[PDB]
């Protein structure tokens, strides 16, 4: 069986085919960060615009690829939310509409539990139950996983999600947005420990997350502090070990709540390579295991919604002939 | 030949058929459920038509000006549906579809379209029919402030009727221009116009492939503001 995902849901358009014999036979992306970085952020206007541009070409390019042909897809998903409005609606129209042509089924995908998933793409995937540290541009949530749509809450940010954390950081010390990628390379120049940020709510127990307090920390520092390279890659690196050590004492938290010998990271802060480290120690000592994705499954992508697309297929999610988009679609509604 | 139209511009969502010398159409008010209607209305076309989406010569899509939102609704199914069977795909103008409209509806052989773009201005065109039945005028579209629009008209002369959405927004908006205006009775775009419009210019090879499919919005100033210094 092989499926045929399309992620539209911000500034990158993804296209991928996903079949569950042979693995991953196409996975094409093309991200729109130049056209934002002159503004700052995302400006939907335009990122649902250059969606249109991309999403026919970058299927035909799929296609292509695999050297497949039509009849060769089994199911066309797509992502469906959450996401702007603007985008989604764009791979979601092409997608159901192309099911349609094709006479398949259209799968619509929760552009998080694609994120989830991803680590399933790669050799040794995760079995259940297992702890999820998601941690993406505007999510950062701990989810005890039992098995295909059984996500529990248990911890989530009450204001930034670790990536605007990192995005709002790197802007500060200059960077384009987003700047948490250029924020990590900084980093790595950093002399360890001149500077030392909270580990914001880890001094009381609870698994959820605040980052605002850190930016604040970030621009004080920031400010009572020398302009040089040196410095900037400091505050860098202080800035980043104090989420990382955040994001693992929470995890740790979790894993002793739900005494599970299994975490699993996704979203775009999941590319950290300070965080896959630091995660990997400790669950080595835990003696339990850890999985990601490799560094471009974890921000958006193509190849999560095939696979995603894949297992609610297999689950009995299909849509009628109405295409709907979800902009807010909490995951811990998804049914099992 | 067959010929499928589709339009989800403004408010309307439509969908025709020209079967060989019958049409099949489809027209309603959508607020808020274009895409909740209108595969079905592709699907009901078909079967009641006793065709299918592999016997189509091309897929006629309405795009734009319009709805930034409805107009991207539009080519993203006719894209979809374009990709999926491998058709050739015609695009139309939504301002020469109603001009197409009031033709229909009571012989108006020039029309002064304006849709209600927003920002208090309008999406323009004058069109107008040759004794062929081609609509002349194409190259006048634009999104106008009004009083641009007062200033244009008066270049203007002779009888004109007027559609679209942009006569109700704003019904003075020929003030001594110097011309007779009428009615023509047209607020939106039917797909069931742009079919005479498809049919010729499939006949005389103006179609293009799905990748070449593109919207026309006429309004391309949509940022907010670049950060200093670029
Ligand atoms: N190596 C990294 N270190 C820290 N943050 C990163 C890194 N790579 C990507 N990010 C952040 O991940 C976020 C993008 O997450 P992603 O899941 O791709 O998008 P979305 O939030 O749109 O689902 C941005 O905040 C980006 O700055
Ligand atoms: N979030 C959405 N989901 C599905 N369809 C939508 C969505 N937003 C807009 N549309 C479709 O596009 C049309 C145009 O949207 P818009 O230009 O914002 O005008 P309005 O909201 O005033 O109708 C809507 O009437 C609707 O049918
Ligand atoms: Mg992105």
């Amino acid at each position: 069986m092989r499926v045929l995902g399309i992620e539209t849901s911000c500034d990158e358009t993804g296209i991928a085919i996903y079949d569950d014999e042979k693995g991953l036979l196409a996975n094409q992306l093309y991200s729109q960060v130049k056209l934002h970085a002159d503004y700052g952020g995302v400006v939907p206007e335009l990122a649902s615009r250059d969606h249109v541009r991309k999403t026919v070409p970058l299927i035909q390019a799929a296609l292509k690829e695999s050297g497949l042909t039509a009849k060769d897809i089994d199911a066309v998903a797509y992502t469906a939310g959450p996401g702007l409005v603007g985008a989604l609606l764009v791979g979601a129209t092409v997608g159901r509409s192309l099911a349609f042509a094709w006479d398949v089924p259209a799968i619509p995908v929760h552009h998080m539990e694609g994120h989830l998933l991803a680590p399933m793409l790669e050799d040794n995937p995760p079995e259940f139950p297992f702890v999820a540290l998601l941690v993406s541009g505007g999510h950062t949530q701990l989810i005890s996983v039992t098995g295909i749509g059984q996500y529990e809450l248990l911890g989530e940010s009450i204001d930034d999600a670790a990536g605007e954390a990192f995005d709002k950081t790197a802007k500060l010390l200059g960077l384009d947005y987003p700047g948490g990628p250029l924020l990590s390379k900084m980093a790595a120049q950093g002399t360890a420990g001149r500077f030392v940020f909270p580990r914001p709510m880890t001094d009381r127990p609870g698994l959820d997350f605040s980052f605002s307090g850190l930016k604040t920390f970030a621009a004080n520092t920031i400010r009572d502090n020398g302009t040089d390279d040196q410095t900037r890659a400091d505050i860098a690196r202080a800035f980043e070990d104090a989420v990382v050590d955040t994001l693992m004492i929470k995890c740790k938290r979790a894993l002793d709540q739900t005494g599970f010998k299994r975490l699993v990271m996704a979203g775009g802060v999941s590319a950290n390579r300070t965080l896959r480290a630091k995660l990997a120690e400790m669950m080595k000592k835990r003696r339990g295991e850890v999985f990601y994705a490799r560094p471009e499954f974890c921000t958006d992508n193509g190849a999560m919604i095939a696979y995603a697309g894949m297992v609610r297929f297999k689950a009995g999610a299909t849509a009628d002939l109405g295409v709907s988009v979800r902009p807010r679609w909490p995951l811990a509604e998804l049914p099992a | 030949m067959r010929i499928l139209a589709i339009d989800t511009a403004t408010e309307a969502c439509s969908v025709a058929l020209w079967n060989d010398g019958t049409v099949n159409a489809h027209f309603e008010l959508c607020p808020r459920e274009h895409t909740q209607r209108i595969l079905p209305m592709v699907q009901d076309i078909l079967t009641t038509s006793g065709t299918s989406l592999t016997d189509i010569n091309a897929l006629a899509y309405g795009r734009g000006p319009g709805s930034f939102t409805g107009v991207r609704i539009g080519i993203g199914i006719a894209q979809g549906l374009a990709l999926g069977a491998e058709l050739p795909m015609i695009g139309v103008s939504t301002l020469m579809t109603m001009a197409q409209g009031a033709w229909r509806k009571n012989g108006a052989t020039r029309v002064l379209a304006a849709i209600d773009a927003r920002m208090g201005e309008v999406y323009w065109a004058e069109y107008q029919r040759d004794e062929n039945g081609i609509w002349h005028g194409e190259e006048t579209e634009a999104v106008l402030k009004p009083e641009i629009v007062h200033e244009r008209m008066q270049q203007l002369s002779g009888e004109w009727v007027t559609v679209g959405t942009g006569w109700q927004a704003w019904p003075d908006l020929g003030k001594e221009s110097g011309l007779v205006l009428r009615d023509g009775e047209v607020l939106l775009p039917a797909a069931e116009d742009m079919l005479p419009i498809a049919c010729q210019m499939f006949a005389e090879g103006k179609t293009v492939a799905v990748e070449h499919a593109e919207p026309v919005y006429l309004r391309n100033n949509v940022a907010w503001k670049k950060l200093p210094g670029k």
